[PDB]
């Protein structure tokens, strides 16, 4: 009968509430004029339909109660309605100049020329009679939505609105936008409520680049600016020396601004979990913020045709997730730009979603190893952001020129590699070696199988120096020697062709120091190459069906040898496994019936990465594109179709 | 080689076939001793009772709507009879034993389609291949019983080859699915599919047919089979004529008048291992785990009894009328309901004293663990007296010596005082005698005062000894009545989880698939649809 | 005011007809299992009074949990008994008692016949019981108690994946992740986890065939791990404290390389703490760089949480520091995981407040609450932390797919172990250096080799003069292999041989001491090697140290003027030999090359007069970006590590010849 513990009212704050939803009918009239045919088979930059299409793809999920597609305020039992009003001129003020504020009104008035002119001359933007208080909404309703947010009337906050506003400077109008939001929006706050809100983290996911908020907040240490974009300097919109990764501020807000920049198009999932997961979560949990905004942007989803990106929309939902993990859970998501309906719409119904406090779906697929480029980007990115940050310090081993005179003191290391190499091949197949008389070099630099001058099949295996594996200390910096692995390539040939009572022949070539290109390792190949065959292989009595396997460079010494001689009378294939390096040219002078011989027996093996396919010519003899990259990775996936290929030359 | 597997009935096919029982018993027993006749009342009488004898969802005259069946636990599907747990836990211990590479193929056997439903319902997801010999599937999958232009011109194409080292294959038994009728009407649908035992869920098969015939000629080793048997039935006891060494209706009639004399036959037995059970029939031996019941032995049973719950006092009005197929299902309709109400009635008011028994556990566990505390806390504050009771007994030794020495001090002044007395010639030395005794008096009630401290510190030590020490077997005696207590407390608990179980049968059986009125008869996902790899999970090719 | 104002005076039409909202996740509610029952298993006092400090598990535990919620408004239950209408929160879960099928899909039957006897044992019977077991006591009522955490959570797990509730909270006591499936230990009875996960399997074969069991208690699930070891569809992930013997359990199958077995190899993982004392920090990080990835690549179907709560703030069996928001943290992370399906079943804690407010914070991430803000951002996770991180990466790249192109480690196949035989395409590099500097010091100056015989390291480490025993004049040095100057490649790992840079720093002394005509003695002490992994350098120079001066050195006849020259941190090794042996006999002076290195502290175990000698004798160059008696003698140098030695040279070679007179 003792009542321990008196029953009360729950003590939670987030989710005994709705979501906070922004949208008006009044956002659809600024619209550009009629120019060209031109218009009617183009994306259209910024189109007024995108925003009623989100509105509907919530209605037909039951997120709201709304029959007709009109704004209502009885929205429901999961959403809540923010309604929107012009915003004052003072709010406006706040970021832009005093002219700005005289052109955007001089543009009410114009007649229909003079708007065509105001078209032509500025930044790619348009303007139209109904300009002016359709650009005064989006600040105003934006305004409301996080101050909503702040002040607890709901959870998190989503806002239907356009035009966009990342784009706009406070000098002028530039990028399809008028007045820039995201901005307003944080300066209103910043200054209204100085007790709950002291620092606002700003996060841009659209594929361009946000230059009118960073220019806003270029100068101050309150307002923490993240974009992921793509660069590509000459070309790519908007274009300029700001985008690039290495502004990190300017002033007292230094350290203040982060951007990352994708290389080359066609990023996907992988590479935003990654940068997510690396980057933008530890800085975002170390610059503690009060309020995450978020310049949302679906013109990098998977079916566009100006971003030409692979992003699906769980991706989104993922992202999302973790945002709402970082603050105390206030959030509020304004929306930017889109190019394909449909996209944005999934998207957009994905994000919503996440906010209503689902957790996001599966990814497609969880195996996709991203693009080298963006791995090399996001080291660099670290570099920086760990000589400002403290979360990229002593965890990355960064911590906040050799010489040119010691080069002739210098460890050898090369002959080190072939020296315990011919050791082991002795000690257990007895090879012999091989000379190479009128000519200086060094003396282990073909071995071959002890009475090879009775074999009828001969494997002549070229190949430079084998790879090395070094670890890199974690702790602090430099490469460990102690501890690194020699990674030898031409090994399971060798035993493959001595476990089929083959002749074995091994020819080993140097890498020629401090050079970008081993032009010189490629002449000590060809004429070694050539002097073996015409003092040694000509003599052999029984003799019949010869096959060369090249690895990585040297050959093109086999290439030369098959092109200024004749030889097909008794090899049978060749076979190379490139790696990344270039392709070597066929130059016959003997016959051309030698070049289509050639093309037919040949096989080459080439990297994903590699520089074609960005189709090669007949002179280079059926190369073949890997699904891997490596030299390693690509002989331990190709090696059985290889000696298969050399099996089937044969009888 | 055939084989048999007892089975018996559960407590809501006992309460069925006593509802039937009413429904039927008049005219049978005068019989024994176009409204309807005595023929087709007999025959409806024998195929409902073989239907509540296979999962009484069939009792309804109608057919599963296809959907739900792929839709519903494996629980809640074989809560119902007893048949099925026994055949489920069959098909786990055949698909979990111990394998080199088997591709061992089994073969299934029902008497019609509802059967056969129910079954490819049951055994849909598991880890098999399966082929259902007859039409109409049920998420037909298509698993087939056995029996790179690099450039232009040239002409290499390894791919091929490539993927026979991608494609992954698959190591499940096979296990088809098949109905005697169909089975009969055709032939060689066996011998094709060289299969190596059969479960017959049907247990009257008639082992000497066509199409087993050729299987038994064309297969190498000898084939075992299995059917399941209910335990007292109107087929075990043709099953048993067979197992030793016109007329069907008397038959009929003897076999029910057998199965309405065995209802309440005592005993049955338990105790089936199969996994030993398996091993046997898959390796072709005579089995020995099985039991050989093979029968039980022979006004008074006319009357249909329930199974007598706690405060429920209901009766059974035995229909003794004449019918028609519409009253016939109205009132078995009504009937059901009335004990469904009952049933109901009947969970929702033993709720009360459970309540209670929870509020006295969680007061005693109170009582009990504060009691504890006491303990520990008495015994620490003693601790902590028994310093303070040893200086106590120094201070004693220290006044003591003190008392010797000033009582001898005493000794020698008195002794000097007797001295100068007698011829007096007086010198100061009494007066500075007595001044030293005056101050050994005064030191001598110092050190009563103190001992009698030191008196009242030991019996304040004594008496906390004493209430640590009774504290003990006040826990003592309260931890022997709390599990005196206990046994009862979880034998009620066991008792009211088993009732809920009886009560969700039942609504679960009139709220689906019900008799033929509506009379009385999605989110929250009870049918189980948390779709995570639900429709994926199902091979989908 | 506008002009916008759209002025049309008609009625609209409908276009999107309302509908149910398609949500599958939060109109439902949480599952929450308890009953009164729990209380029952407890122990028998039976040494003396030790009332005051009783055993640490204890059954108010699961109460004060309970306690706690109905402070909160999740719960309106006023007695706190067991009661079905609990609120608009939650939704109460029956539990009822395992049948003899469940717990012995798992379990051996003499484990059920020996529990199921010793329930009505005589009491000295239970005392042996007790006594006898790993840390497990038994008691008169201990059967009921011990059959209900098995089918609480079976239940709750059930509740979860025909989708009634959607997550679930199992208050259940007694613990269940330390009971193998042949005998009790660890305060354990009957392996909750396991019965349920392998029930969950077997009975349900087509919403779910992948399950990740994550056990964030603090000691090592060592019944859960042996279950699932031979396979492939539970993958477990663990992290604990390690420690090598002095932790409970203290055994080898908690060691971070038990990667599995049989089919079964991948499927297992386990994240080992060095040393006790970590905090949010090393839990966030382990999370970010281990957990989720491998997680989002397994794609499993349920996600059970083996949780416990004594490695909380202020506990005293864990000893560590983590907040009640971290719990949230990892709780946010791990709901994101699988598609929301989460079954938390509590196993541990041991201090009651504690336990307290860790549970209500995972029970408020729970319901739908965002988690709370960490205390301090900044923290900088303990170095021993990030080694261990990595090489736990290292092992699970050759496994995993993830864990390779991403972290560097594309460049060789971890699958072939590094070795000298022509098994396996890998080499050690260490080999090779060190067989050519062997043939060109032998084939220059006749370089012999000095056995250590009877210890396990290659052959030619010491090389030295011929003749040594006879060399009136010995230099010793006690060197480290080089270091490279060359881009590492960051996607494959591998080095470019065209531009690499390699300076043998260490031979320029072997060229000076022999013009003097004085016997040389070169050391070469590598770096962990990689391939024992528990290689230490400090203690293998040491023991080589002293290996050469017990043995060889002492008893030299005509032995004069012996000189030390260190470089890198093998001279540590150097250092313990003179602080443990009197050494000033012969010895003069001592050269180090410390780089970027931190001081060496010498301590004597012998005499105290040898620091002042120490300082007096010692030559100790550093960093000049460094800026930091016992020491001995530091001396800023100028250049820089290489740069110290070219130019410094002369300076430490005058020394060491004016020493020598
Ligand atoms: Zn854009
Ligand atoms: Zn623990």
């Amino acid at each position: 009968r003792q009542v321990i513990v008196p029953v009360c009212m729950p003590k939670i704050h987030y989710s005994p509430l709705k979501t906070g939803l922004c949208y008006d009918v009044r956002m659809r009239y600024h619209a550009k004029i009629f120019t060209s045919y031109f218009e009617y088979i183009d994306p259209h930059p910024e189109d007024p339909r995108r925003i009623y299409r989100i509105y509907k793809i919530l209605a037909e999920n039951g997120l709201i109660n709304d029959p007709t597609l009109s704004g209502v305020d009885d929205l429901g039992d999961l959403m809540l309605k923010i309604p929107v009003r012009a915003a004052t001129s003072e709010e406006i003020l706040e970021v832009h100049t005093k002219e700005h504020l005289e052109f955007i009104e001089s543009t009410e008035k114009m007649s229909r020329e003079e708007l065509l002119k105001e078209t032509e001359k500025g930044d790619s933007v348009y303007f139209n009679n109904d300009s002016y208080a359709s650009a005064r909404l989006p600040c105003g309703g934006a305004i409301e939505a996080c101050k909503a947010v702040v002040e607890g009337r709901v959870k998190n906050s989503l806002a239907v609105v356009r035009p966009p506003g990342h784009h706009a400077e406070p000098q002028a109008a530039g990028g399809f936008c008028l007045f820039s939001n995201v901005a307003v929006a944080a300066k209103n706050i910043l200054k209204n409520y100085p007790e709950s809100v002291r620092r606002i983290m700003i996060l841009d996911w659209d594929i361009h680049h946000g230059n009118g908020t960073q220019k806003s907040f270029y100068q101050d240490d309150q307002v923490l600016y993240v974009s992921l974009h793509r660069f590509e300097m000459g070309k790519y919109y908007p274009g300029t020396i700001q985008g690039q990764y290495d502004q990190t501020g300017e002033g007292k807000g230094e350290g203040f601004n982060c951007n990352i920049t994708w290389p080359v198009g066609g990023v996907g999932d992988a590479e935003y979990m990654w940068a997510f997961e690396q980057v933008v979560m530890p800085m975002g949990r170390e610059f503690k913020p009060d309020l995450v905004i978020i310049s949302s942007g679906f013109d990098a989803a998977d079916g566009d045709t100006i971003g030409q990106c692979h992003v699906t929309p769980s991706c989104y939902g993922h992202m999302t997730h973790m945002l709402k993990s970082l603050a105390r859970g206030n959030l509020c998501v304004v929306l930017e730009g889109g190019y394909n309906l449909d996209a944005i719409a999934r998207s957009a119904l994905s994000v919503a979603k996440v906010l209503i406090g689902e957790p996001p779906d599966e990814l497609p697929d969880p195996l996709s190893d991203p693009k080298p480029e963006v791995i090399e980007m996001i080291d660099k990115v670290i570099r920086l952001q760990s000589k400002y940050w403290n979360c990229f310090r002593r965890r990355h081993a960064n911590s906040g020129p050799i010489n040119d005179s010691i080069i002739s003191k210098n460890f050898p290391l090369q002959k080190a590699i072939r020296q315990q190499q011919q050791h082991y091949l002795s000690d257990e197949f007895n090879f012999v070696t091989l000379p190479l008389v009128s000519m200086d070099l060094p003396d282990n630099t073909v071995l071959c199988t002890p009475n090879i001058s009775e074999s009828n099949t001969i494997i002549i295996v070229v190949h430079d120096t084998s790879d090395i594996w070094a670890k890199r200390n974690v702790i602090s910096g430099t490469i460990d020697l102690s501890s690194s692995v020699i990674i030898d390539n031409s090994l399971d040939f060798i035993k493959w062709g001595l476990d089929r009572k083959y002749g074995i022949i091994d020819v080993n070539i140097p890498l020629t120091l401090f050079e970008p290109d081993n032009y010189s390792g490629m002449i000590t190949s060809q004429e070694v190459l050539i002097y073996l065959w015409d003092n040694y292989i000509k003599y052999f009595p029984s003799v019949a069906k010869i096959a060369f396997i090249g690895i990585g460079d040297s050959y093109s010494g086999i290439v030369h040898l098959l092109g200024h001689r004749d030889t097909r009378a008794v090899t049978k294939t060749v076979i190379n496994f490139l790696g990344d390096k270039q392709l070597k040219p066929l130059v016959p002078l003997v016959d051309e019936t030698l070049s289509e011989w050639y093309f037919k027996n040949s096989l080459i093996f080439s990297n994903n990465s590699h520089q074609c396919w960005k189709k090669p010519r007949k002179k280079f003899g059926r190369v073949l594109r890997c699904d891997t990259d490596g030299l390693n990775n690509i002989i331990e996936e190709r090696f059985e179709e290889a000696t298969d290929f050399i099996l089937d030359s044969f009888e | 080689k055939v084989y048999y597997l007892p089975v018996t009935l559960t407590q809501f096919q006992k309460d069925l076939s006593e509802i039937l029982i009413s429904l039927h018993a008049k005219s049978f027993k005068a019989s024994i001793i176009p409204t309807l006749s005595q023929r087709q009342l007999t025959y409806i009488f024998d195929s409902n009772i073989r239907a509540i004898a296979n999962h009484p969802s069939l009792l309804v005259d109608h057919y599963m709507p296809r959907q739900l069946l792929r839709m519903e636990p494996t629980e809640s599907s074989i809560a119902g009879s007893h048949k099925f747990q026994v055949l489920n836990q069959l098909i786990n211990s055949i698909c979990f034993r111990d394998r080199p590479n088997e591709v061992i193929k089994c073969a299934i056997i029902a008497h019609s389609i509802k059967e056969l439903d129910l079954l490819e319902g049951l055994i849909l997801g598991k880890k098999f291949r399966t082929k259902r010999l007859s039409g109409t599937s049920l998420y037909n999958e298509k698993h087939k019983f056995p029996n790179y232009t690099g450039y232009s011109k040239d002409d290499y194409d390894y791919s091929v080859k490539r993927n026979l080292k991608k494609r992954k294959i698959n190591t499940d038994d096979w296990l088809f699915l098949a109905t005697t009728k169909h089975l009969k009407h055709d032939q060689y649908l066996l011998a094709n599919y060289d299969i190596d035992m059969i479960i017959s869920f049907d247990p009257m098969l008639e082992v000497e047919l066509p199409a087993l015939q050729v299987l038994r000629n064309n297969a190498n080793k000898d084939i075992p089979i299995i059917k399941l048997l209910v335990q007292n039935s109107p087929d075990h006891y043709l099953l048993d004529s067979e197992i030793k060494n016109s007329q069907e209706y008397e038959e009929i009639k003897s076999s029910l008048l057998y199965f309405l004399q065995a209802r309440n036959a005592p005993v049955n037995n338990c105790e089936i291992d199969y996994i030993k059970l398996v091993k046997c029939c898959l390796e072709g031996k005579d089995c020995n785990n099985i039991l050989p019941v093979l029968d039980l032995i022979t006004s008074g049973f006319w009357q249909p009894q329930l199974t007598k719950l706690q405060y429920s006092s209901t009766e059974l009005p035995l229909w003794d009328g004449p019918l028609d197929i519409k009253t016939y299902q109205t009132e078995l309709m009504h009937r059901a309901v009335i004990r469904l109400r009952d049933i109901q009635d009947e969970y929702a008011k033993g709720t009360v004293p459970l309540y209670e028994k929870r509020l006295n556990e969680t007061q005693r566990q109170n009582q009990l663990d504060e009691i504890k505390n006491s303990v520990g806390l008495t015994f620490k504050k003693k601790q902590e007296v028994e310093k303070s009771i040893n200086d106590s007994e120094k201070r004693l030794k220290h006044a003591m010596t003190e008392s010797t020495k000033l009582q001898n001090k005493i000794n020698h002044l008195l002794k000097n005082r007797q001295e100068l007395e007698n011829f007096n010639k007086l010198p100061s030395n009494t007066i500075s005698s007595e001044n030293h005794l005056e101050e050994g008096s005064a030191l001598a009630d110092k050190l009563k005062e103190y001992i009698d401290k030191n008196a009242t510190l030991f019996n304040k030590l004594k008496e906390l000894q004493q209430a640590n020490a009774e504290k003990s077997k006040l826990n003592d005696e309260l931890r022997s009545k709390y599990q005196i207590e206990s046994s009862k407390a979880a034998e009620s608990a066991q008792t009211l989880k088993i009732l809920q179980e009886s009560m969700k049968s039942l609504e679960n059986e009139v709220n689906g698939p019900l008799t033929k009125f509506s009379t009385e008869s999605q989110n929250d996902f009870q049918s189980l649809k948390a779709r995570n790899k639900f429709l994926k999970n199902y091979i989908t090719l």
